[PDB]
């Protein structure tokens, strides 16, 4: 078949592929749209490979609950413009649904299942896209909280209604505890931190007997501030979350907080400097 | 003292926004002589930023970066628009960019004119879908790179783009050409002269004999200017940017107060309820250490004074963390002179913890 502007348009309306990529694919395919699409599939893997070394520190956290089982998920891209795109969103929602339905906690299993769809999306969007991590939380009662696209939280609880779980998930989003209770902090970690603080206290000129007593106080502050129940409740900080839970005869058995780009150093850019370089 | 125009580039990473901007500076310097870039046409001075992130652009717009008078949408003709191109245009629509010019890049890589046409028509359609005038939009066909390398044919298209910056973006309005407005900082009476208000003329010109309205906080009043003075020296007029004392006929000391504005009659109104875009400082920027919630009841600092207001968070939003930027609807406890684009600080206990811009006046 002849390669007309109309036919190219149809392959483009159909794939979102670049205009020239479409003309080239369609031409090599003698106008067979389905074959063009297949050609663009093999090309797309190479377009995606080109992008795969790009830092992707933007994107979304998503969460989904199915009864006693919840999934939290990070899917990265390079800019928040793509993080808001409907195609990127639908991809991340599709990955999320499959992780829940299949109870998939091994991100490599998830990656493998969606790699071709990832590549087709990257070939359209022109940004590196990565299924970065996935985790499950299991619980009697589960709730979630999304702080926009950037922070997601799952909370597992017992004896807590929907509103209380939600407020606790919001508290975790804001205050990022890494333990549930201060007693959960291991004796080993506490003793290491004790030594840190005693070292700092001593070199500041505090006599040893005084520094020791001060540091024992710092240890209670320390386990309190890294633990959920020891933290002041963000919606009423005159009480800890532990007091809140007692008031409701509830407890928390788990939580996970993901934040987009955690542990990724984001690429510093100076537009003005970069423009100057090119011209000179 | 040529006009100042703020522009910016928006487009897909890799479509050539940095290269285009370098080509603009290079060719304009070559032709007319000599974080942001600057360049000049015979009649206009340009300040040019890039728009790499949605939230970053909205935040910079709120925290002081002057708004774009026009944007250059850069789309490589090889691809045509990306799926996220509607998110680029949607940002433009969100922040009220009043004009968008399109530079079709990489046309040195495309021979089929009918394909360039298809790309052009897709862009016009996208623009129109978000109420930019797609049919009337200037679209330049160029090569950022080949122009940067000094190719004559392609240099022309850079000059064509600069031509549209000149002709399609209206000369922005100078402060002094705008209707008179003065934010009132202090008020006193002079025995034999009468009431004097002081402040910095924000826009326009006030002359002896002209009527003014006193607007905000309390019911609007009208008066006549019987004198303008600077450093105890009498002037015939006060101009935008000057610190002055404006003498007023009839009106008394206790009938005017700080936070009101003097204005040309009929040109600014008092309002209590408005939509805004807001940015809450992070802890490191000296802001709050903790989030706030629906009952947060801060002060909104307009020009010279705090006004308490209550807030309505957008649907699905129940918490605002330091460093967040969000839309909010604000209802002040009494009216203040305002229009779209007015900037304000958000304060608590007299300390600035945020910034906003009025996006739409409601009531
Ligand atoms: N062929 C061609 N390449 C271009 C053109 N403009 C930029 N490029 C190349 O496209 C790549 C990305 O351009 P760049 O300005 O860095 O894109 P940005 O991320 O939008 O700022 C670089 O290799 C540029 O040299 C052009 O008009 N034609
Ligand atoms: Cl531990
Ligand atoms: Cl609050």
């Amino acid at each position: 078949a002849e390669i007309t502007a109309s036919l190219v348009k149809e392959l483009r309306e159909r794939t979102g592929a670049g205009m020239m990529d479409c003309k080239k694919a369609l031409t090599e395919a003698n106008g067979d749209i389905e074959l063009a699409i297949e050609n663009m599939r093999k090309s797309g893997a190479i377009k995606a490979a080109k992008k795969a070394g790009n830092v992707a520190a933007d994107g979304v956290i998503k969460t989904k609950i199915d009864g006693n089982y919840g999934i939290i998920l990070e899917v990265n891209c390079q800019t928040d413009f793509v993080a808001k795109d409907a195609g990127f969103q639908a991809f991340a929602d599709k990955v999320l649904d499959a992780a829940v339905a299949g109870k998939i906690t091994d991100v490599e299993v998830l990656k493998a299942q969606f790699e071709e769809e990832r590549v087709a999306l990257v070939a359209k969007i022109g940004e590196n896209i990565n299924i970065r991590r996935v985790a499950a939380l299991e619980g009697d009662v589960l709730g979630s909280y999304q702080h926009g696209a950037r922070i997601g939280v799952l909370v597992a609880a017992k004896g807590a209604d929907e509103e209380l779980v939600k407020h606790i998930a919001m508290h975790v989003a804001a205050s990022k505890p890494e333990f549930i209770k201060p007693e959960d902090v291991s004796a080993e970690v506490v003793e290491k931190e004790y030594q840190v603080q005693l070292d700092i206290a001593m070199q500041s000129g505090k006599p040893k007997e005084i520094a020791e007593k001060m540091v024992e106080g710092r240890m209670k502050k320390f386990t309190g501030e890294v633990s959920l129940t020891g933290q002041p409740f963000v919606m009423e900080p005159s009480k800890t979350v532990g007091q809140l839970l007692k008031e409701h005869n509830a407890e928390v058995t788990g939580f996970i907080r993901f934040e987009v780009g955690e542990g990724i150093e984001k690429v510093e850019t100076d537009f003005a400097a970069e423009v100057a370089a090119m011209s000179k | 003292t040529k006009p100042h125009v703020n522009v910016g580039t928006i487009g897909h990473v890799d479509h050539g926004k940095t290269t285009l901007t370098a080509a603009i500076t290079t060719v304009l310097a070559k032709t007319y002589g000599g974080s942001h870039v600057e360049y000049d046409t015979p009649t206009r001075h340009y300040a040019h930023v890039d728009c790499p992130g949605h939230a970053d652009y909205v935040k910079n717009m709120i925290t002081g970066a002057a708004q774009m008078d026009g944007a250059i949408l850069v789309v490589a003709a090889t691809d045509g628009p990306m799926p996220q191109t509607r998110e680029h245009i949607l940002l433009g629509r969100q922040v009220g960019v009043p004009y968008i010019i399109v530079f079709l890049n990489k046309c040195d890589m495309v021979d089929d004119e009918e394909l360039l046409e298809l790309v052009e028509m897709e862009v016009r359609e996208l623009l129109s879908q978000y109420d930019f005038p797609g049919d009337d939009t200037p679209i330049v066909r160029g090569s950022a790179l080949k122009a940067l390398e000094g190719d004559a044919e392609w240099e022309a298209k850079i000059l064509e783009l600069a031509g549209f910056l000149d002709s399609y973006i209206p000369e922005p309005e100078r402060a002094i050409d705008k209707p008179f407005l003065l934010p009132i900082e202090d008020v006193f009476s002079i025995s034999g002269r009468g009431t004097v208000v002081t402040g910095r003329v924000e826009r326009g010109i006030i002359k002896v004999g002209e009527e003014v309205e006193i607007v905000g906080i309390k019911e609007t009043q009208k008066s006549t200017c019987t004198g303008v003075e600077m450093f105890r020296k009498l002037l015939d007029e006060g101009r935008a940017g000057e610190n002055v004392g404006v003498l007023l006929r009839g009106i008394k000391r206790e009938e005017i107060e700080r936070g009101q504005v003097l204005a040309k009659p009929g040109t600014i109104k008092p309002h209590t309820k408005f939509e805004s875009e807001v940015y809450i400082l992070s802890k490191d920027e000296g802001g709050r250490h903790t989030p706030f919630f629906k009952g947060y009841r801060p002060q909104f600092y307009f020009r010279t004074t705090d006004v308490t207001g209550t807030i309505e968070l957008p649907e699905g939003v129940e918490m605002v963390m330091p460093g967040d930027n969000i839309k909010m609807v604000v209802t002040l406890i009494h009216p203040i002179a305002m229009d779209d684009g007015l900037r304000f600080a958000i304060r608590e206990g007299g300390r600035t913890v945020g910034a906003g811009v009025v996006a739409k006046v409601l009531g």
